[PDB]
DNA sequence: ACTGGAGAAAGAAAGTGAAAGGAAGATAAAACGGGATTCATACACCGTTAAATACCGGTTTAAAAATCCCGTGGCGCGTTTTAAAAAATCTGTGCGGGTGATTTTAT
DNA sequence: ATAAAATCACCCGCACAGATTTTTTAAAACGCGCCACGGGATTTTTAAACCGGTATTTAACGGTGTATGAATCCCGTTTTATCTTCCTTTCACTTTCTTTCTCCAGT
């Protein structure tokens, strides 16, 4: 479900993330194909601060973000100088299940990887929610 | 499609600027890549895609010792780069089949 | 005492989850081979001359060419095998309207 | 019980690329036979060495002005060493089917 760019510097590439394949395909077809990426989710995460570590391991959605983000996991092989994008940003809708899967994410970057937000990888977007036209 | 042959080192290479009816892109240039990988046509170094709001670009770059042309009559002849269409016209008149 | 139905025991055959391992794949590090520069240095081209070699006339002689008899194996013919290439026949697949179905998360 | 996001099978015609499957054809082989060719023993002739001498033809030598060979720096190419894997296999366990042994109510 990856759309990887060409830029092979990770200090010159972006990734993005997104909530599902409608806005997947929104975000592709109006790109940069050069230095950005796109990866889609699917739905609500799991909640890592409730859930055991075998739990969060068996996930799907996790793990495709761990082999997307390619560091590692479990803080013995977890390397944060293989890191392969050097600016992460979340964007989802904007409406309040928006602003809960960006706690989600966030709840899981700071109890997972504690390094990249320490280190300043890590934006939020802001998409608009209305348009007006008047003449 | 055409070829464009460096100034300098001479290297030449193929962009696609167009496709045929009804065929999808994705799926095309994964059976060029599936043709290179079990090597049934030589000649083919990198494929890459650069489309953009500007229009469709399709990089294609040939070996060494390769001859562009060559190359292009092949995937004429074995991709999706030239397809057949069947004309059948069949219309109800008088609700009846003709 | 005897009969026939029914439930419980016991025994044997089939399906099962887990098993080294090994050929069969797959993925990285390494050794390799083929272009762009940079000159110093050895190589290409031009006048001079002693010397080494080509050439002619007439022998000759020993060696090679020419000739005859014969007895064989090496080509030629006819008829079979056997891979190799070509023609013929099957197998998938996608286009667009229709019928019917599946899964994971938060509180 | 309300919200967020996803996935798959088949039917109907038609055109073409790719994968088996017969079918034909040219090369390789075997058995038999005969005559073309080469060995051996005489005649014949001529190629080259040898004496002259003469008349050219080449190579070594001394100046100028380049073109290239070894060295350095890279990047695509191919090898080799090194990981994971699905089918074969048994095997102890479990399950499930088939026969037997009583109970036992009724008359």
């Amino acid at each position: 479900k990856l759309a990887d760019c060409q830029e092979r510097d990770p200090a010159l590439s972006e990734l993005y993330l997104v909530e599902g394949d409608s806005a997947g395909g929104s975000a592709k077809q109006g790109r940069n194909r050069k230095n950005q990426a796109i990866l889609p989710l699917k739905g609500k995460i799991l909640n890592v601060e409730k859930a055991r570590f075998d739990k969060m391991l068996s996930s799907q959605e996790v793990a495709t973000l761990i082999t997307a983000l390619g560091c590692g996991i479990g803080r013995d092989e977890y390397n944060p100088d293989k890191l392969r994008y050097h600016s992460i940003i979340i964007m989802t809708d904007a409406d309040v299940d928006g602003s809960h899967i960006r706690t989600l994410l966030l709840t899981f970057f700071y109890r997972q990887m504690p390094e990249i937000v320490e280190r300043g990888h890590v934006y939020i977007a802001q998409p608009p929610l209305y348009k007006v036209k008047k003449g | 499609a055409e070829v464009e042959v460096d100034a300098k080192t001479g290297r030449e290479t193929i962009i696609v600027h167009e496709i045929p009816y009804q065929v999808n892109k994705a799926r095309l240039i994964e059976k060029i890549a599936e043709l290179v990988k079990e090597k049934r046509v030589e000649g083919i170094s990198a494929l890459r895609d650069e489309s953009d709001k500007d229009g469709m670009r399709i990089v294609i770059e040939v070996k060494r010792d390769a001859v562009g042309e060559v190359v292009l009559n092949n995937l004429y002849s074995q991709t999706q780069l030239q397809v057949s269409f069947g004309i059948n016209m069949v219309a109800l008149h008088h609700g009846q089949p003709k």
